[PDB]
């Protein structure tokens, strides 16, 4: 693509630079660049990689949720709130498609160790859960099973290779949560995996240096707001 | 409001 | 352009349903658009085109900022900082291009009302201003000379015609010293500008209204917060 | 710090 020409590691060093200048939609560009140069990413370039496309398609989804709710609004006029709303979730499906592709061409098949395929399959359900929030055709409760299928596989990788403490399998359970509320309408699965996973964490923090101790606090306290918000 | 999933 | 095909109206629709959204990319395309359509711009339209642009290339400035900064500790390693701080200038180079095109194909020569003529010359006062703020070839002291150019010719105009308290004419002032502090290195003359400017307009507060007041003692403010840095 | 030019 259009990076074809650049170093693997000039793609990654300005995914850097753009992250400091918080220029996300470049960040993504490079990362996407960098992938596809076919090699294996290490924990740092998997990190660059979520980081931009979560912040690319956080604007998009935050801004298709102003547009849906001025579209509910006006049909409580012309076309033009549908159009842009269309437009801009269009977009935002153009993004995760690109991004799942990635995923599938090839990130996860060359995927061995638990931290990046746990890492890989989060990303896919996170993503598929991204269309799901948009979805209203035929294929809607195909998104939602391919978004609940990627983190299933996530979830049995992660508890039988982790400990309940590590960063991403937390972050995974805290997704899957969400998943399980917004988008499965199942809210007493999100709220049974949100306590059981913060619970197995905390007996598990004895183990941990300080620095592990304050990376997986910062998480759990996250699965903390949710269930303070759900119950 | 809505839940947080992860971010950094 | 690209906007062709979309009625005047339904571009002015989505460009206030793209800030709503803070989609200010779009709602600098959608502005574009309706400029294009050939008619001139209204008070709220101009605002519009306003607010877009000043966004657009606002991210862009402070992208820049911090990759010029990186580059200078990086020159007190290889290529990678300066071609991703030229990428990030040509592109704000390009948006300023774009917006001083509108203002020369033909919104300046259309604009016959004081109110329009100042908004005017100050947009492009200012977006000269922002070509300055990263030249430095052989025509670094014309682009200098242009923002000056059309910050005088708008400062003439709203000294005859309008009173001292009117927004746009201290929005106008407040550019033109900062235009004076930052990028003609002229500090006595950006302090003497913002001090006489508000002093004016102290004066003649008194004429207005409850939201006239309001309206023009903010950008007083700002006329303030300069004065207290620069003394 | 930079100066204030006019902002909303
Ligand atoms: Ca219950
Ligand atoms: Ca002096
Ligand atoms: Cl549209
Ligand atoms: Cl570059
Ligand atoms: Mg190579
Ligand atoms: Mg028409």
């Amino acid at each position: 693509g259009a990076m074809g020409s650049m170093e693997r590691a000039s793609l990654i060093q300005k995914a850097k630079l753009a992250e400091q200048a918080e220029r996300y939609e470049d960040m993504a560009a490079f990362m996407k660049g960098a992938v596809e140069k076919g090699e294996e990413l290490s924990c740092e370039e998997r990190n660059l990689l979520s980081v931009a496309y979560k912040n690319v398609v956080g604007g998009q989804r935050a801004a298709w949720r102003v547009l849906s709710s001025i579209e509910q609004k006006s049909n409580e006029k012309g076309p033009e709130v549908r159009e842009y709303r269309e437009k801009v979730e269009t977009e935002l499906q153009g993004v995760c498609d690109t991004v799942l592709g990635l995923l599938d061409s090839h990130l996860i098949k060359e995927a061995g160790d638990a931290e990046s395929r746990v890492f890989y399959l989060k990303m896919k359900g996170d993503y598929y859960r991204y269309l799901a929030e948009v979805a209203t055709g035929d294929d809607k409760k195909r998104i939602i099973d391919s978004a609940r299928s990627a983190y299933q596989e996530a979830m049995d990788i992660s508890k039988k290779e982790m400990p309940p403490t590590n960063p991403i399998r937390l972050g995974l359970a805290l997704n899957f949560s969400v998943f399980h509320y917004e988008i499965a309408n199942s809210p007493e699965e999100a709220i049974s995996l949100a306590k059981t996973t913060f619970d197995e964490a905390m007996a598990d923090l004895h183990t941990l240096s300080e620095d592990s101790y304050k990376d997986s606090t910062l998480i759990m306290q996250l699965l903390r707001d949710n269930l303070t918000l759900w119950t | 409001r809505r839940p947080s999933s992860w971010r950094q």
